[PDB]
């Protein structure tokens, strides 16, 4: 009712027992166990850095 | 229509590698030696008294590899990738055994390419199809061996099944393909006996030029107006062409005798 503080909406989520996924597949769905982006540097024996 | 290797000969992989990894003194594709410095005199008296030998393994791997690539197996943007796995893999079990597999391989794959350089899906058709008619089995026979003639004739022609039915195309890139299935069964009510679909129609009309029907029969009258018909529109694109090339010494000229013409 009038009389009364304003507001300050704030929005926030609560996700548990979960790990969030990043696929390695390009369209980031799952078609396959082994990724078409798996299966590219199969055999091109590189190494590449992670960061 | 792209090249599929580099090599000026598709065929003989063998050749190919030779075309891309020799020094362009050794190979043929169709001076006065003693005035040469002393430096260049030497070396190649040398070379020649005592020939370096090499290792023929890149080169039986890239025969390989562009065997693959005229084979298709491998596409053209991972033949580098092929390559070196191949290489990884030999140099891992290099032996006097394999490289007389690698030659031996490199020698059955030049055979079959060189050899190699639709039926049986129109069998199994045929098989399916049924054999014995009411109507008259030679009409139909005829009808079956003028297909086979015409399809083994075609020089690119493909017969394939899609789900219940089975297609005849006249060409890889084409816009022709009847579906032999419904065609053959508009056309079994009628063997022996304006009522047919177009898609029979374009059939007829693809084997009358291919064509033993007894001309009593309705068929062998449709093949005999079709063969007509497709003589017409033959003199009659003679005539057009003349017509044409000698109006030239106009577009509406071109609507005219069309016009006229169909």
């Amino acid at each position: 009712d009038p009389r009364h503080a304003l507001r300050d909406p704030e929005r926030k989520f609560l996700c548990d027992r979960t790990l969030w996924r990043i696929p390695f597949s390009s369209n980031f769905m799952s078609m396959g166990s082994l990724t078409d982006l798996g299966q590219n540097l199969l055999y091109a024996n590189a190494a590449h850095a992670l960061d | 229509e792209a090249p599929r290797s580099l090599g000026p000969a598709p065929s003989n992989p063998s050749l190919q590698a030779l075309f891309q990894s020799q020094p362009s003194a050794e190979q043929e594709w169709h001076g006065d030696f003693g005035s040469q410095p002393q430096a260049n005199r030497f070396g190649a008296i040398l070379e020649a008294v005592v020939p370096p030998r090499s290792d023929p393994t890149h080169e039986k791997v890239l025969a390989i590899v562009n065997a693959l690539l005229e084979t298709q197996a491998i596409r053209r943007d991972e033949a580098g990738q092929m390559y070196t796995a191949l290489l990884q893999r030999v140099a891992r079990y290099n032996s006097v055994n394999v490289q007389g597999n690698l030659d031996r391989l490199i020698q059955d794959v030049k055979e079959a390419l060189a050899q190699r350089e639709s039926v049986v899906a129109l069998n199994a058709f045929l098989s399916t199809q049924p054999a014995v008619v009411e109507r008259g089995q030679e009409n139909y026979v005829a009808f079956v061996s003028a297909l086979k003639l015409m399809v083994t004739e075609a020089p690119q022609s493909e017969v394939y099944q899609a789900g219940p039915s089975f297609f005849f195309q006249t060409s890889r890139h084409g816009s022709q393909t009847v579906n032999l299935s419904q065609a053959f069964d508009n056309l079994r009510p009628l063997w022996g006996v304006s009522l047919l679909t177009p898609n029979t129609r374009l059939l007829l009309l693809l084997i009358a030029p291919f064509t033993g029907i007894s001309r009593d029969s309705y068929l062998g009258h449709l093949l005999t107006l079709y063969r007509e018909t497709i003589g017409n529109t033959r003199v009659d694109e003679t005539t057009y062409n003349e017509i044409t090339e000698v109006s030239r010494a106009d577009a509406s000229n071109l609507q005219a005798t069309l016009n006229y013409l169909l």
